[PDB]
């Protein structure tokens, strides 16, 4: 019952994360780079 | 939209792709702000009538309209070495960029090199500089004069004559070109 | 799949050019330009060494070890002995000096760095053969677990001059990669000649055959990535350079009483 | 027992001869087949078709010409010689006077036991439309062979360009639990002994499971530690962006 | 879209530019083969090309 | 027993002996080893990007 | 009929052949076309891998380069410039007078041919080498083909003179072509003739305007008492006089019988 | 089980049974006296003058009594302990038959040793006895349970009989059916 | 104008498999059809035809054969007219046919919709299956019907088309290769059902039943171990290179063991429910 | 290796080939004319003598 937590608590750390690395990447395609 | 979406990725028929994303611009009649940042997500994938139909179907509802940026979206389509691409590429600037010019937008200068250069070039394709050549008379149709206008506060609603007419484009090299009904389109300003 | 599948044919690598694009060297002799497979890179990828090829589509495949193997230099190469370790009485004097030569720098190698000496690359053997030779180290290599490979002073001997350095050249360079390997040398005198007249024609070769044994040996470092023994029969005068501790470490003399 | 192996080229044009004619259900087509029967897996390399006429209201009413057989062989052997007759195949389920008599004609001409196809030209109902059947007496038995698709290296290339998990099994493993409960019901109705004689026996295959329960949460906890790796999947996911998100703050600078 | 492009190429050798001819061809050195006059690439220039200079051929 | 010879575990009270198998476990923690070098070493290189 | 089975026979396709140069893996063998240039070719079934290794005559495929059938090993014409007969010819009524010497070498011989487990209980090894030297002509072919007519094993006949000649590695793959038809039919037994001329230990025992005596050498002595040996073969070697021999092949562990014919 | 041949007149039919009736007596292999039943042999002959042992051991395995049939039979075949020996196997035959569905409808399979006691006419010392009999006369396999006094049996011959036999097994049928409404619905929509 | 034919998905494939054993070894075939000049071509059945000691030719065409398949091909509809012939040649650089040259000439006086289809890769087939059509032109393309209207053309572009040698002319003034492929309901349902990916079918229910369950004995057998080698590939990569940088060589180390191991738990997961899924009748 | 047939061609390309019944066991021997594929080198039938490779310079007289 423990072990299937453990699970869900690893996961947990996917959707706070991989939507946050485009989340500033915004402002590098819209201003004018070198 | 969801639909003529699924038709366009889960079919495998490139011509059956081509023509869902040409119905979806005129879904989008009403708003032309937002055709160029759909067409340029699906401007990027493996197939090349993907990327030919949405060339086109870009300059529908952005012909009449403002928004001069989604030339920007068609650069790269012209680059494309398939033929029927760049054909179609070329009569969508032609759309977008009627009456663009005189320090408006600054791609009407490349657009009028690529008059004369596409036909005496023979690096091109062959109906890459077929089609340049009728872009270079929609600009100038009617004197500099008729321009496209679809869904705008002169008609009112959606025209009859304009809507069927852009609908018999999608249909050019595969049986003999179906352009006569492109003139329902165009009126004088 | 398509780029490997069924057929497959040998090729020699030469130069890159871009990512997934290189230019080798077929077996028929015209060179193509085939897709270097995306693994290799810079340091995985080979400078010069021969790999596999697509018949048609012409893409990259693998990279082939430096087979020596042939029908000309041939050179016999033992695999797993049966000959069991001490099964001779009297060497226990050897057999303290074999373990530090053997054993040692191919295993406990890492102690020699504890004192700050390279691995002694190799070992001097003298008497006839047949007694703590033949037997002996063929049992200790089962010890080790190291490749036995037998270069011999009258093997890889061929009319066809430069091929018999060639060979040695393939034997050593593929010995560098893998750390355990054994090469022993029987009757290190057949070598250990020299030119003592002009022969013309017939045998030219006495002098070829310590070119490239001494490069892989006097020419480089010192390092061990492989045990050269070698094994001395009957000389006198005879000084290739082989001798002394330039190299090889200890000389070990078959005890006559 | 016998292997038999059929190309996906046969079973394809197989039901394409019931559409062509618009063939109703009083007709039902006949056809045979060619391979090496020598073997104890039945290759089929190639197909044909036969005139056959057949009268639905009477079963005692057949045609079938062996002459056409005859010309027709006579062309193989300028093409192909290592194709000989393995058997034939007919259309449709049922099995009648008419079906079974025409097998013994076609043993003139083939050395070896007939293959027997009965070909299903509706295809209703899970796969393999066209089953694989033997002949062999104790009365003819029908007995059935294991069915593998199985063609040439050319011939498997090709079929792809035509066309260009666990949830899967879980929809027709419903489907086939309900149809075996028919298959019984039905059964029943035809008596008022031999299958239900076999399926006790198979059927028979928490006395001695008080502790056998102990071994199926052992390989569940080697599955948790997969699991675990998972978790080490997820701990290596949480790594990725993290080098890319490192870089955004890098672009800030620059830009 | 790059595996169908390079898988599909049939190969090219190296060779080395003997001389330049002004029918806009050159004489290229083949290894295995000899001296041949080939065509001259459209994004490649004939004058650029020297003596034992290192070209790639189809 | 006490130098790991021979397997097993004897009663001193009744007099009784127990079974006792040669291994007590496989490997499990041994994946932590890998886990915990990771984590000791990439952690503290993206706190040297970030700056 | 049989003229429409050769009409039949006319369709068929064949395919090439090749031997394995190296072995990359169990299912890829880099192997070398006879019509062609070097290929690395597959499997396709009935590939027996015991009996198929490196080095092992393959037949090719001119289409999709794959093995199909398993070919013996030959190189040289083992067939044409090595005699092979079966059992013997010479009987036993023109070696007599030896019966003496011969009684304790077919000990020695024929026995470990026919029950090789005699000697594994007493924990020894048989004689390898077996040497008969005398008068040229006399005693060297009856000799010969006596002992593989009360074996019953082949009649081998491999003389010495097809060994040194002007080429790059003759007597490299003399040997190991020799050693592979030994080793495909255990039943057989290799003779040769005048082995004078391809032996000597000159001073230091190397090579001194002589290509291709030290490679007979050293190769003949490395089959022996290498790791693989020949134990249902028998060498034999026939000469004027054993001491203008190499005393390095005399030496005890590969010919351990020496035998004058008067 | 033959229509179209081994065509007979009516008294052969009698004799063709009596070879079979003493060839079940001795040996119980092929399933027992009830599979003649529902061939055409022992409904095509008379009940009397010693054709009936057929239809006396078929009742009698159940009654248990075996002064019934040595009544009806003669002192040869009555001398020989074989024939009580093998007689008692289809005894616990038909109890061996009830331990794949017959009355747990939970899939258990439990067999105790007091229910094969008073069926087969044997004690309880002979229980572990007879047991060990049949094993290794190649009649049946599998194994017993000397604590709880339990038998586990493995593949055997299961007859051609009905009714209340394929009423339990396809009520089991139902419960595979019933999970499918269960956990099938369940995996369908996730 | 220039014909454009629709070859069904049937006989695609036979036309492929008569031709294809060996690579010098050339054969021939029939094909039949219903269709009408300009539009509405079809290619319907094919079979291969008996071949004389001249190979591909005219008269390697036997009638008294042909006129029995007629009779034999007409229960099941598939007997039609003849719409043309194909062969098989081993292939060169411009004329795959080595024999047949103007042959073809004797063809378009009995047929002039016939045409003669050779199989360029000859089992070098990438999966594109790409073949070569040949038309008769003799005089024409000049003031005449306009064959270029259709689909594809203007063929030559740089120094590939096709073959790649043949690049404008192609074989005989510019006969404008054109060919398509279609799917019917029963070809489509069938390819799936046996050829797709790869076949497991002809057992719905013990596809991943059987694969999954009865075989751990050959795959999962000592899972304990198989857990082991899902370490050795992290210790492969993780071991290597802990600094993000080039140092031991590595760039994507840590996700080639990611997607590698993501399997191996999801297979241990898709058995974990099916071995709930055995429903061994437990309840109480 | 028994029933089957091992024929080098001029072009110095082995071809190994199931023996046919067209062709004879003692029919085919080294030193003589066996006609075969220009293409796949795919022994057909054999021909009668007529030039042997007589190699002349070689004095005949009877």
């Amino acid at each position: 019952q423990v072990f299937d937590e453990r699970i869900k608590f690893a996961n947990q750390l996917h959707d706070e994360y991989l939507v946050s690395m485009r989340y500033p990447e915004d402002k590098k395609t819209q201003q004018n780079e070198k | 939209v969801k639909r003529l979406l699924h038709v366009a990725v889960s079919d495998s028929n490139d011509d059956v792709r081509r023509a869902a994303v040409i119905a979806l611009g005129f879904v989008l009649l009403r708003d032309y702000t937002t055709v160029p940042r759909i067409v340029q997500l699906l401007s990027k994938s493996h197939n090349a009538h993907v990327r030919c139909g949405t060339a086109f179907a870009l300059g529908i509802a952005c012909a009449g309209k403002g928004l001069q940026s989604a030339i920007d979206v068609l650069d790269p389509l012209t680059k494309d070495p398939v033929d029927f691409v760049r054909q179609a590429a070329m009569i969508a600037l032609s759309m977008i960029l009627i009456q663009q010019t005189e320090k408006l937008n600054p791609q009407v200068a490349d657009i009028n090199k690529n008059f004369l250069s596409v036909i005496t070039n023979k690096h091109q394709e062959g109906l890459a500089k077929f089609g340049a050549c009728v872009a270079q008379g929609i600009m100038n149709a009617g004197g500099r004069n008729v321009t496209i206008q679809l869904e705008n506060a002169d008609t009112g609603t959606l025209d009859t004559k304009s809507v069927v007419g852009l609908v018999m484009f999608s249909q050019f090299w595969y049986w003999f070109p179906l352009a006569h009904f492109l003139s329902l389109s165009f009126t004088p300003t | 799949k398509r780029i490997q599948s069924v057929p497959l044919v040998i090729g020699q690598f030469l130069e890159p050019i871009d990512q997934n694009t290189g230019i080798v060297s077929s077996t028929t002799g015209m060179s193509y330009v085939v897709r270097i497979l995306s693994t290799l890179d810079r340091e995985l990828l080979k400078p010069s060494m021969s790999v596999a090829l697509h018949r048609h589509s012409n893409a990259l495949v693998d990279i082939l070890p430096p087979d020596s193997d042939s029908s000309i230099s041939v050179m016999g190469e033992n695999e797993k002995p049966d000959v069991t370790y001490a099964d001779v009485g009297g060497l226990d004097m050897q057999k303290q000096e074999i373990r530090e030569a053997v054993e040692l720098p191919l295993v406990q190698a890492d102690l020699y760095e504890q004192i700050g000496i390279d691995p002694p690359r190799g070992v001097l053997l003298y008497g006839p053969p047949g007694t703590g030779k033949t037997m002996l180290v063929k049992a200790v290599a089962n010890s080790t677990k190291a490749a036995f490979i037998r270069v011999n002073g009258s093997e890889f001997v061929h009319k066809y001059l430069g091929e018999g350095p060639r060979m040695v050249r393939d034997v050593f360079r593929l010995a560098r990669e893998n750390a355990p390997s054994i090469i022993f040398i029987d009757e290190v005198d057949s070598i250990a000649t020299k030119r003592f007249d002009a022969q013309t024609g017939s045998d030219r070769e006495v002098q070829r055959i310590l070119i490239e044994l001494l490069t892989q040996m006097d020419g480089f470092d010192q390092s061990t990535n492989v045990k050269v023994i070698m094994a001395t029969n009957r000389a006198d005068t005879l000084d290739p350079a082989l001798l002394r501790p330039g190299r090889l470490d200890r000389k070990i003399e078959f005890p006559s009483l | 027992h016998e292997k038999v192996t059929i190309a996906p080229l046969v079973l394809l044009s197989a039901l394409d001869h019931y559409e062509r004619t618009q063939t109703k259900e009083n007709k039902r087509c006949v056809g045979v087949i060619l391979g090496d029967a020598n073997s104890s897996t039945i290759r089929v390399t190639n197909s044909f078709a036969l005139p056959f006429e057949e009268d639905e209201k009477n079963s005692d009413v057949w045609f079938l010409d062996h002459n056409y057989i005859e010309n027709m062989n006579e062309m193989c052997k300028k093409i192909n010689a290592k194709e000989k007759l393995i058997g034939w195949y007919h259309s449709g389920p049922k099995l009648r006077a008419s079906d079974l008599k025409i097998n013994e004609l076609f043993k003139k001409y083939t050395q070896n036991n007939p293959l027997l196809l009965i070909v299903d030209v509706k295809q209703q109902g899970v796969g393999l439309p066209t089953d694989a059947y033997v002949a062999i007496e104790q009365e003819k038995t029908f007995l059935h062979l294991p069915c593998t698709i199985e063609a040439e290296e050319a011939e498997e290339i090709g079929v792809e360009h035509l066309l260009r998990i666990r949830l899967t099994n879980q929809l027709k493993s419903l489907k086939g639990l309900q149809s075996k409960l028919k298959d019984v019901v039905e059964y029943l109705d035809k008596v008022i002994h031999t299958i239900l004689g076999k399926l006790q026996d198979v059927f028979n295959l928490n006395n001695l499971q008080k502790a056998l329960t102990v071994k199926t949460n052992d390989e569940l906890m080697v599955i948790y530690i997969s699991n675990l790796v998972r978790s080490i999947i997820a701990f290596d996911d949480l790594i990725e962006n993290k080098i890319q998100n490192k870089k955004i703050q890098e672009q800030r600078v620059k830009d | 879209k790059d595996e169908l492009r390079l898988l599909q190429e049939p190969g090219s050798y190296v060779g080395e530019v003997i001389k330049i001819v002004s029918d806009k061809k050159v004489l290229v050195k083949v290894q295995p083969e000899g001296k041949y006059i080939v065509d001259v690439a459209k994004d490649i220039n004939v004058k650029d090309l020297k003596a034992s200079q290192r070209v790639c051929l189809r | 027993i006490l130098d790991k010879i021979f397997y097993g575990v004897l009663d001193q009270g009744n007099g009784w002996l127990y079974v006792y198998e040669t291994p007590n476990q496989d490997a499990t923690y041994d994946s932590a080893l890998e886990l915990v070098g990771q984590l000791n070493k990439v952690v503290d290189q993206l706190f040297e990007k970030a700056s | 009929d049989k003229t429409e089975n050769d009409i039949k026979a006319l369709q068929s396709i064949g395919q090439l052949i090749g031997e394995v140069m190296k072995e990359l893996s169990e299912e890829k063998y880099i192997v070398k076309a006879s019509s062609g240039p070097r290929y690395i070719v597959g499997v396709r079934n009935s590939v027996d891998r015991s009996k198929l290794k490196k080095g092992v005559r393959v037949t090719l495929d001119i289409t999709t380069l794959t093995i199909m059938r398993i070919l013996p090993r030959e190189t040289d014409p083992l067939v044409y410039n090595m005699t092979s007969f079966e059992q013997g010819e010479i009987t036993f009524d023109g070696i007599g007078g030896l019966t003496e010497q011969i009684r304790e070498l077919r000990e020695v011989i024929e026995l470990p041919l026919k029950n090789p487990e005699i000697f594994q209980r007493v924990g020894i090894k048989p004689p390898k080498g077996v040497l008969l030297y005398g008068p040229p002509g006399t005693g060297k072919t009856l000799l010969a083909k006596a002992v593989a007519a009360t074996i019953g094993a082949n009649f081998i006949f491999s003389p010495a003179s097809g060994i040194v000649d002007k080429y790059i590695g003759e007597s490299a793959r003399i040997i190991r072509e020799m050693f592979a038809y030994a080793k495909e039919h255990e039943p057989c037994i290799i003779f040769m003739d005048e082995v004078d001329a391809i032996g000597g230990r000159r001073f230091s025992e190397g090579t001194s305007a002589d290509r291709e005596i030290q490679r007979t050498l050293m190769e003949l002595l490395t089959q022996m008492d290498g790791f693989d040996n020949l134990g249902q073969t028998k060498i034999i070697m026939a000469t004027n006089r054993p001491d203008t021999l190499d005393p390095a092949l005399l030496r005890p562990g590969r010919l351990d019988r020496k035998v004058e014919i008067p | 089980t033959l229509e179209p041949s081994t065509s007979i007149t009516l008294a052969e039919r009698q004799q063709l049974a009596y070879d079979l009736s003493i060839s079940a007596l001795l040996g119980d292999k092929i399933y027992n006296f009830g599979e003649l039943l529902h061939h055409p042999i022992m409904e095509t002959i008379v009940n009397d003058s010693n054709y009936d042992w057929l239809f006396q051991l078929l009742n009698a395995l159940t009654v248990g009594d075996f002064d019934k049939f040595d009544s009806l039979i003669k002192v040869q075949i009555s001398k020989i302990p074989i024939l009580a020996q093998h007689e008692s196997f289809l005894r616990q035959k038909i109890c061996l038959m009830t331990l794949i569905e017959t009355v747990f409808v939970k899939n258990i399979r439990m067999l105790s040793f007091e229910d094969i006691s008073k069926a087969t006419h044997l004690p309880k010392d002979n229980v572990e006895h007879l047991v060990m009999r049949a094993i290794s006369l190649g009649l049946l396999k599998g194994s017993i349970d000397q604590v709880n006094e339990l038998v586990t049996i493995s593949w055997v011959q299961p007859r051609i009989i009905s009714g209340d036999q394929i009423t339990k097994m396809k009520d089991r049928l139902v419960e595979w059916n019933d999970q499918v409404e269960k956990l099938g619905k369940k995996m369908e929509a996730r | 104008t220039k014909e454009t034919v629709y070859i069904s998905s049937i006989a695609l494939l036979k036309m492929l498999k008569h031709g294809r054993a060996g690579v010098p070894m050339e054969v021939m075939g029939l094909m039949l059809g219903e269709f009408v000049d300009d539009y509405t071509v079809n290619v319907v059945d094919v079979f291969a035809m008996p071949q004389s000691g001249t190979g591909v030719s005219v008269e390697a065409v036997d009638d008294v054969f042909q006129a029995k398949m007629m009779d034999m091909l007409k229960q099941t509809g598939r007997d039609q007219m003849v719409v043309g012939w194909y062969h098989s040649h081993p292939g060169f650089g411009c004329w795959l046919s080595s024999v047949d040259v103007n042959t073809q000439k004797s063809f378009e006086q009995l047929n002039s919709r016939a045409v003669a289809v050779v199989v360029d890769p000859i089992q070098s087939v990438k999966g594109k299956v790409v073949i070569d059509a040949f038309r008769l032109i003799d005089t024409g393309a000049l003031i005449n019907n306009l064959e270029p209207r259709q689909t594809t053309s203007n063929t030559g572009l740089l120094n590939k088309a096709n073959i790649q040698a043949l690049i404008h002319g192609l074989n005989r003034h510019y006969y404008s290769l054109n060919i398509d492929y279609h799917k019917t309901a029963k070809e489509t349902k069938m390819l799936m059902n046996l050829h797709k990916e790869q076949w497991q079918s002809g057992l719905k229910m013990y596809d991943y039943e059987e694969k999954e369950e009865s075989n751990l004995a050959a795959t999962k057998s000592m899972v304990k171990i198989a857990e082991q080698y899902s370490k050795r590939i992290e210790e492969e990569k993780e071991l290597t290179e802990e600094e993000l940088k080039t140092r031991y060589v590595g760039r994507q180390d840590p996700k080639k063991h990611l997607s590698e191991t993501a399997d191996e738990t999801l297979e241990n997961n898709i058995v974990s429910v099916l071995t709930a899924g055995v429903n061994s009748v437990a309840i109480k | 290796v028994g029933k089957a047939a091992v024929v080098k061609t001029s072009s110095r390309q082995t071809v190994f080939l199931p023996m046919v019944g067209l062709v004879d066991p003692d029919k085919l021997k080294p030193n003589d004319l066996v006609g075969v594929n220009k293409d796949s080198y795919l022994i057909l039938d054999t021909l009668p003598s007529e030039f042997d490779s007589r190699v002349k310079a070689m004095e005949v007289d009877e």
